[PDB]
């Protein structure tokens, strides 16, 4: 919102760019940062690690009740069955949406998010607006921001990631999808549905 | 450690800004800030809990409205100065130089295979914080506990909105690096970890949603029997 004290976005970017280039130059001279290291990190989280991975997990759970049991028992180990795991998802706990319960995940203290299955979080998840409100008014927030009405009689559970446990939502399987292939089913799974701010896609 | 960053339950921060789509990185400087995390971690600037505490010490108005990866830059500089690895005066001079000469080259340097290996191993192998300890857990599923009212100045994971609140233990996870010690440079000192369920009425008062609860992770020293 408006802050009369605030510089333009262009000026802020110009300043940050100079500050970061300065710090970069010093860490390069220390021998601890290089152009190939920078490029490798960017490439992994632009193109290798992203929410298509979590979608594979969700559709396996939807189509394999034993795997779903293992996933809810120990998310890290189940995901490793699919070759999925690593940084900022060393400890995953998946939680199951049902007709009786809706789950939504937040990091109120910062930005914690299950990178191995969702990639890096979108900016709104890391920002104070979502973080401050979702623990306090989650029903109203889901309705107002995401167009998602959770009836008052249905329980909402908000998982605040204060530790290195990383919570991931297993959304319910949409109706009208009986016997679909894993590939078709994955087209319904979104990062939002694995944060809990939207259901999986209908139809 | 009662900083503004601890925003759970804060009112008046405004509507969510959520564009229809967005790139992973909005500018090249963000890629640099991001890759500086494994670089400064490997080089011993800070561990994860210390990283967070650096961000927690920002000017809160700057924190509330700056691009996210700027927070990361602040904590690198914080710990670079703390450990004597970054000279502030030199950083200031170089900042002005790159203000004036934005297309000036980066310093000549050698590429290092070991840094690529480090990145791949961290990303796909992880940096697990689980540890084994000699004591069994003090608490178990179903125990009714109260969260501490302590208010340390240093790093902790004690959100103001859960302090002094009761709650029910929902799951023991095992022991993990303890932030109170780790984030203040006092080592891992691992403690058993629990998820605790707090009702919305316990957190927000009698008018709270009777059909909502918040699950929050509590290291063992954070909770005592609220006595059941
Ligand atoms: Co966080």
């Amino acid at each position: 919102t408006e802050n009369i004290l605030r510089k333009s976005d262009e000026e802020i970017q110009k300043e940050i760019t100079a500050r970061v280039k300065a710090l970069e130059s010093m860490l390069i001279e220390q021998g601890i940062l290089t152009t190939s290291m920078i490029d490798r990190m960017a490439e992994i989280y632009e193109n290798e690690v992203g929410p298509h991975l979590g979608a594979k997990v969700v559709v396996k759970a939807w189509t394999d009740p034993e795997f779903k049991k293992r996933l809810l028992a120990d998310g890290t180990e189940a995901c490793k069955e699919l070759g999925i795991g690593g940084l900022q998802g060393e400890d995953m706990m998946w939680v199951e949406n049902t007709d009786e319960v809706h789950h939504v995940v937040v990091c109120t203290l910062c930005s914690c998010y299950p990178w191995p299955v969702l990639g890096l979080p979108p900016n709104w998840f890391k920002e104070p607006q979502y973080r401050s409100r979702v623990v306090r008014e989650p029903r109203q927030l889901l309705k107002e921001e995401f167009g998602f009405e959770v009836p008052p009689s249905k329980e909402i559970k908000v998982w605040d990631s204060s530790s290195e446990m990383r919570f991931v939502v297993l959304p319910q399987r949409p109706a009208g999808t009986d016997g679909w292939s894993e590939e078709e089913l994955a087209t319904l799974v979104t990062r939002e549905s694995m944060i809990g701010v939207e259901p999986a896609k209908a139809v | 450690m009662n900083g503004v960053y601890d925003v759970g339950g804060t009112d008046g921060l405004g509507p969510i800004n959520r564009p229809a789509d967005e790139p992973v990185f909005r500018a090249e400087w963000e890629k640099v800030a991001f890759a500086m995390f494994p670089a400064t971690f490997r080089a011993g600037f800070m561990g994860l809990d210390e990283f967070r505490f650096g961000i927690e010490q920002m000017n809160p108005a700057e924190y509330l409205e700056s691009p996210y990866y700027w927070h990361w830059i602040r904590t690198y500089i914080h710990h670079g100065v703390r450990t004597g690895k970054i000279d502030l005066e030199e950083l200031e001079r170089r900042t002005q130089y790159y203000r004036e000469n934005p297309d000036a080259p980066l310093p000549e340097h050698e590429q290092k295979p070991e840094l690529i290996e480090f990145v791949n191993q961290a990303v796909y192998g992880g940096l697990p914080a689980s540890r084994e300890v000699d004591r069994p857990p003090k608490f178990k599923e179903g125990d009714v506990v109260r969260f501490s009212t302590a208010s340390p100045k240093g790093h902790a994971r004690r959100a103001r909105y859960v302090r002094g609140k009761t709650g029910t233990v929902v799951k023991h996870h095992g022991a993990y690096i303890y932030p109170d010690t780790a984030g203040n440079g006092l080592g891992e000192c691992p403690e058993h970890l629990y998820t605790v369920r707090f009702t919305a009425q316990e957190l927000w008062g009698p008018e709270g949603d009777p059909n909502s609860s918040v699950y929050y992770d509590c290291w063992e020293p954070y909770i005592e029997l609220v006595d059941t």
